[PDB]
């Protein structure tokens, strides 16, 4: 890039990618704290087979993951990486950023997430027999409300989730770190134009991601 | 990790 | 190697498709006396290009999600490596789209089941490709005059996907080995259904690539210059 105009003119790409394909509007979610689900509401999802709140959740999911690779397609040489290597970052890093995605979904006052259409906790999903599963990851959630991600910020993080030369596989390692290098400096150069640059403290830590989706990537479909 | 087929699938969806 | 594992194969193939033709027969056939009017016909060629582009890719792409299942499905499918599986998937699925259209196409009408009505080639008009159309209405009309069966279409369009000269494999052995049980599954099936007659009056392997590489120009195009996102199965 060789400039400093030109990494703005990837943070704007970066963010205008993102709010085209963030799947749920931010505002959206936040007019909708108060719309909760029921206790008769949260039983109907209790009584419900592991198999039916399964098929459910693999569909929210998959559709999730779809907006994640509408995202990276749109990321700016995401599209003049090999085939190959696109395929090995997104297999590698949509599931962490679907997890990162999830906070805005996340409402950290009475700890719900939007599901279906409503807000409800944990419980929700007492069919899965999944509690430390479900448990880590509104945790987790919880952790980054605090930073008040801001939309351009969870941009530009989740674009530095999925443009990793560090993912094994890559064909082309060194056309990734070019990419990767880049989103860095327009990361950085972001958080200093918004004076918000205390948050790069406060991300996740190295392999937390990894670590939370490595556990949850296992499962029979 | 996503299976390499699905993330074909969501790549291109017509091919 | 037996006629016993043979048979078995061949009904491993046709529950496959069974389960992902995406569109019953029986509904199909039901369905035929359920024609647009003039007005609804009207109604889809005043729609600019861009929709009808939208809406028939997103009809594809879901037509191209039940072949890949299928495809999953199919005997020894999923023990190819990832990249041969992209590969055959990718130089076939089309392929197999236009082979499974003649379900939907009423030769007596010359209509093809769309968006919940039968309509003719006039239905396409505003997508302004009027050669294409009937490139593709006159090949189902040829498939139609065969009378497939559910099961000559499964062993049919089994091996459009599982063909070992595809470029780009990387365990052409492997796949040479599946197409070779495929073709003895198809041969020994029609024996058994009385359907030897059918093998010398399909579309030999170049029709079928050549009128889904007059349409992938088209596409291409089309989906660069605007695309799409469709919810999955
Ligand atoms: C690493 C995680 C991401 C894994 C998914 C967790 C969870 C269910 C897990 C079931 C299992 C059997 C695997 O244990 C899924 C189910 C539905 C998902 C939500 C669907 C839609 C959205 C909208 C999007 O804008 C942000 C993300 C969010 C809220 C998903 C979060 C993950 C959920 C809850
Ligand atoms: C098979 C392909 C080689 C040809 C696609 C033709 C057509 C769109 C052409 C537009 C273009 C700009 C490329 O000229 C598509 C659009 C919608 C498609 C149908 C949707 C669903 C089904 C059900 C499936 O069970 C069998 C096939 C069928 C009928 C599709 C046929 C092809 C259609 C009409």
């Amino acid at each position: 890039y060789a400039s400093l105009t030109e990494i703005e003119h990837l943070v704007q790409s970066v963010c205008k990618s993102y709010r085209e394909t963030c799947q749920l509007r931010l505002e959206d979610l936040l007019r909708q704290r108060s719309n909760i689900f029921s206790r008769e509401e949260v039983t109907g999802y209790q009584r419900k087979s592991m198999w039916e709140m399964w098929e459910r959740c693999a569909h929210h999911l998959t559709e999730a993951i779809q907006y994640v690779v509408e995202f990276a397609k749109r990321l700016s040489g995401f599209m003049e990486l090999c085939q190959n290597d696109q395929i090995v970052l997104l297999k590698a890093g949509a599931m962490e950023v679907v997890l990162v995605r999830m906070c805005r979904a996340y409402n950290a006052d009475n700890r719900t997430v939007f599901f279906e259409g409503k807000y409800g906790g944990m419980e929700l999903f007492r069919a899965l027999g999944c509690s430390e599963l479900i448990s880590s990851i509104f945790d987790f959630s919880h952790s980054l409300s605090a930073l008040h991600f801001s939309e351009d910020e969870i941009a530009l993080y989740t674009a530095l989730v999925l443009i990793n030369a560090h993912r094994p596989g890559l064909q082309e390692k060194r056309k990734v770190e070019q990419l990767q290098y880049n989103l860095e400096l327009a990361f950085h150069h972001h958080l200093c134009k918004t004076h918000r640059q205390s948050i790069l403290a406060k991300l996740p830590p190295k392999g937390k991601l990894r670590s939370l989706c490595s556990q949850h990537v296992e499962r029979l479909q | 990790h996503v299976e390499r087929l699905q993330i074909f699938q969501h790549l291109h969806p017509i091919v």
